[PDB]
């Protein structure tokens, strides 16, 4: 769906290296 | 905004006073401060509105953290530490800098051991330098055993229930933030849900809902400062940014034990109080709930932000060069939509 | 532009003179007039540039067509005839009118038999009315047998070879155009390739390449006048349309036996010469060649036009309402790209 | 491909009813 495609969120945040703790 | 300073227990006086706060051009009203047991608090989180929760015990083990404890226990891994000669630590994406060779960051990242960060901090103080440092490092298994034990003792019961009730995705990272008094992270929005857990010192948090996109002028998506506001809050350029004269914020001051829910797409400006000593914060970033199966109209403001980001991303890819996005958008609207 | 009028065979004098042409604000230079056997002509078509071919015999059987012949032979089907009290027959898409309830077309379409069109034309002449008629009807199997025979006698050998050499898709339609002297089809671009075959009378054709998008200000995609220029060529509004002061056209006058290649995405303005009698034209619309497997950078102007159209189409669908496309585009660029 | 998607041409022309001859 074009609407679904365009509303899709990203996941960027203000952090240079991301990682879970474990 | 943020009301009268709260009175510390045991008649220790107000934690902070009005003089510690920086002066800005816009009005604000307070973010609600509530108990995690208060139904209004759950309602605010469910509706993706900010709330300060005063009694979660989310990072209770970490309330004893200071520089001596962390230095002795956090281990020998590398920590990202930003340096600047300004109070403003504007975030930038280092991978996007090749798109914009004219961008010269005012802050610089250096990797160092924690004891090296403490020593550099101490040396600045003793010589009265104007250099500022902000340590910003996601926590991981490399930390020493006592920090692992402290992490395990966070209130996972409470926050895991939040994640489940809100239909969020996975916890992606926990960012440890240690700043000097007066440090500022300029206004920006994050694409994840955030529980912001204050540990040491006081931070003034000013939030703006996603429908104020039109007043806060984010950088182009392809620019290193994607998601950050172009407006200099200390000297706003109303000729370039006229709708910044219409911004209205929601503000609070969080201290040790407080947790601020910063909803996904909400702008936030965060400052360590002047003359308040070092500040320590640990955040909890969760991926947002998936896009709904049935999209409901009219769309929400954050959904239109998502569309705008995706249009910019698609055009950069289709044109083969991010620098052509602006000229093509201008060609599309001039004399046709404006 | 269009050079000195050509001299008719048998010392019949110039076909037309400068007084018959309308006066406009922009300069022009001539479109080349060449033989179909001339390698330069094939080069122009291959490079998607306009050329007038003088000796194709593409519609040779139709050169005998006039109103008496067609009335007696084209049969009893319905023909779309536009009526206006202006020389300008601005095209509009009737399906898009629900998006724009404020749009009031200056021309009206009426379905009528061909003998009814001829009678209405004759009645206007006799009473000296100012009403104008333009018949615009795609040809099909319903026409009488002699028109079928005339169609079969077109130079399919030559045009089928063009279709094959250029990698075009299918012939989609043949539009029969019969206009009154002084009729104007205002500037627009078509999404198909066009061989424009002149049969009776003379038409001045002014073309603008796709890289003049920025000067010709098409209507929004969702507007009934999608693909047509918003600029009134007889009174251009330079405050709204400042880059129309930079337009430069390519012009020619086609007469009986001439064929004009109007490349896909090329703007064209077409006018039946003043005091020149009725004009008859039949066009040949072909779908363009498919998008290339390997897209080459930098893109061509018509490829950026295609991107812009698709962005507008996608946003109308995602926002659930075409009226929101403009405000979202403006929000995207203000203070961020302009 | 997103580039291929966006460069895709339409086929609209100035004609209310379209049809091949046969
Ligand atoms: O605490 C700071 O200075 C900055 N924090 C954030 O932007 C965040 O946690 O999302
Ligand atoms: O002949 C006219 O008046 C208009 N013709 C066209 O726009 C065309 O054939 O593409
Ligand atoms: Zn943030
Ligand atoms: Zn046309």
């Amino acid at each position: 769906d074009i609407a679904a495609l365009l509303i899709a969120a990203g996941a960027d945040v203000n952090a240079h290296a991301k990682g879970a703790f474990f | 905004g943020s009301g009268e300073p709260r009175e510390e227990a045991g008649a220790l006086g107000p934690a902070w006073d009005e003089s510690q706060l920086r002066s800005y051009s816009f009005p604000t009203r307070p973010i609600p401060r509530l108990s995690q047991s208060d139904p209004r608090a759950e309602e605010l989180i469910e509706n993706e509105e900010p709330v300060v929760l005063t009694d979660t015990n989310l990072v209770y083990p970490a309330l004893k953290w200071d520089l001596e404890y962390l230095q002795e226990n956090i281990g020998n891994g590398d920590f990202s530490v930003y340096s600047a000669s300004t109070h403003k630590f504007l975030y930038y994406d280092e991978k996007k800098m090749a798109n914009f060779q004219n961008f010269k960051p005012r802050s610089n990242r250096e990797e160092m051991k924690f004891h090296e960060f403490v020593e550099k901090l101490q040396d600045i103080q003793q010589r009265g330098g104007e250099e500022r440092l902000y340590l910003q490092q996601t926590l991981n298994d490399t930390v020493g055993r006592k920090i692992v034990m402290d992490f395990l003792g966070f209130n996972w019961n409470w926050i895991n229930k939040q994640q489940g009730k809100r239909g969020w995705g996975q916890l992606t990272s926990n960012l440890l933030l240690i700043g000097m008094e007066g440090n500022v992270t300029p206004a920006h929005y994050d694409e994840q849900q955030n529980f912001f857990a204050q540990i040491k010192g006081y931070k003034r948090c000013i939030l703006f809902p996603p429908d104020q996109f039109e007043c806060l002028y984010p950088y182009p998506v392809h620019h290193p400062c994607d998601r950050q506001s172009q407006v200099d809050f200390d000297n706003p350029d109303y000729e370039r940014f006229p709708n910044f004269q219409n911004v209205v914020g929601y503000e609070t001051v969080v201290g040790p034990g407080d947790v601020l829910y910063i909803p996904m797409y909400w702008w936030h400006h965060i400052e360590s109080l002047l003359n308040g000593g070092i500040t320590i914060t640990v955040n909890f970033w969760y991926k947002g709930a998936p896009t709904p199966k049935r999209i409901e109209y009219p769309l929400k403001a954050h959904q239109k932000v998502a569309i705008m980001r995706n249009i910019e991303k698609m055009l950069g890819e289709a044109l083969g060069n991010p620098q052509e996005v602006g000229p093509l958008l201008n060609t599309m609207i001039k004399g046709r939509y404006n």
